[PDB]
């Protein structure tokens, strides 16, 4: 299963010019496009080789869409500040995430189109792609505005038609990076806490996609209460890293096992110091 | 390919 | 409203002395998005550092990768210095190869 997801960020900055609009687009965990309204000559920019060889008409159209979206978000930020009776001096953020999930059959599983204001849910398109859920009164104003405009019909058209077509085209053109799984290379490290304790750290390096599970077991039972788990992090090369760590008594290291689960692994993976 | 633009909030 | 960054400083590959690598500062789970990140070498700010494009997670919190070409040595210390509206003074996270 695969997804194409766009992430838009608009940020006001009173007294310091017009709001800045930023967009990034992803297929699964791989970014392919960026736009920044504050750049010298703002244009849609490739971030992946499988869209770099799209023609000039493609890139000109993306660029024009982002430019229009930035303008639209400027008006949205102003309207929202009014709905909430917020003061002129504050900086505010409007975020939009939209896209399409493809099921294992290659068919549309879920389209989504949802918004946040100041980091908090504002309005979202329901899974039926026909109706809206507003999170507060202010958002009810947008809901009636969009219901009157038949906005949802336009978003549905994109989500069921155009969104899937793009994603299927990218999956094919970028199959060498998009349709692959790099399994994690795994190792345990050992760090004396003292003379009586030591940290055991289980590492997963260089995997793709980002989804993974690391778990620490002792003689069989999971070590939920005592596991320190960092968030999965980008290596910088298109792969990801994660670690899981436990503090164990000195001399009892051998009783602990680290369990790694990932799409790319050929078999169950067990590690032990 | 991004969505085309609709109405302001 | 207002979430503190989580900060990890690490290399792209396991650090071996004298071979080229990349030093990373990943900042995640923060809001609002205005944030200052520097990479440091022996306390001094590194100049040509690059960063990823602002994106956010399912929970709307932002994340950014800052990174630079470097060659670790035995003698050099590295770190990441972050300021954000949720921090009362800049936070410095040392690079520890593990």
């Amino acid at each position: 299963s695969h997804s194409m997801r766009y992430f838009y960020t608009a940020v006001s900055r009173p007294g310091r010019g017009e709001p800045r609009f930023i967009a990034v687009g992803y297929v699964d965990d791989t970014q392919f496009v960026q736009f920044d309204s504050d750049a010298a000559s703002p244009r849609g920019e490739p971030r992946a080789p499988w869209v770099e060889q799209e023609g000039p008409e493609y890139w000109d159209r993306e660029t024009q869409k982002y430019k229009r979206q930035a303008q639209t978000d400027r008006v949205s930020l102003r309207n929202l500040r009014g709905y909430y009776n917020q003061s002129e001096a504050g900086s505010h953020t409007l975020q939009r995430m939209y896209g399409c999930d493809l099921g294992p059959d290659g068919r549309l599983l879920r389209g989504y189109n949802q918004f946040a204001y100041d980091g908090k849910d504002y309005i979202a398109l329901n899974e039926d792609l026909r109706s809206w859920t507003a999170a507060d009164k202010a958002a009810q104003i947008t809901q009636r505005k969009w219901e009157a405009a038949r906005e949802a019909e336009q978003r549905r058209a994109y989500l069921e038609g155009t969104c899937v077509e793009w994603l299927r085209r990218y999956l094919e053109n970028g199959k060498k990076t998009l349709q692959r799984a790099e399994h994690p290379k795994t190792h345990v490290t050992h760090h004396p806490v003292s003379d009586h304790e030591a940290t055991l750290r289980c590492w997963a390096l260089g995997f793709y996609p980002a989804e993974i599970t690391l778990t620490w077991q002792r003689d069989g039972e999971d070590q939920t209460q005592d596991t320190e788990l960092v968030e999965t992090r980008p290596a910088g090369d298109g792969t990801f890293q994660k670690w899981a760590a436990v503090v164990v008594p000195s001399g009892e290291e051998q009783r602990y096992t680290c369990h790694v689960q990932h799409e790319g692994l050929p078999e169950p993976l067990t590690l032990r110091w | 390919g991004a969505d085309g633009v609709g109405k302001s909030a | 409203i207002q979430r503190t960054p989580k900060i990890q400083v690490y290399s792209r590959h396991p650090a071996e002395n004298g071979k080229s690598n990349f030093l990373n500062c990943y900042v995640s789970g923060f809001h609002p998005s205005d944030i200052e990140v520097d990479l440091l070498k022996n306390g001094e700010r590194i100049e040509k550092v690059e960063h990823s494009d602002l994106s956010f997670s399912k929970d709307w919190s932002f994340y950014l990768l800052y990174y630079t070409e470097f060659t670790p040595t035995e003698k050099d210390e590295y770190a990441c210095r972050v300021n954000h509206v949720t921090l009362s003074q800049p936070k410095i996270v040392k690079w520890d190869r593990d």
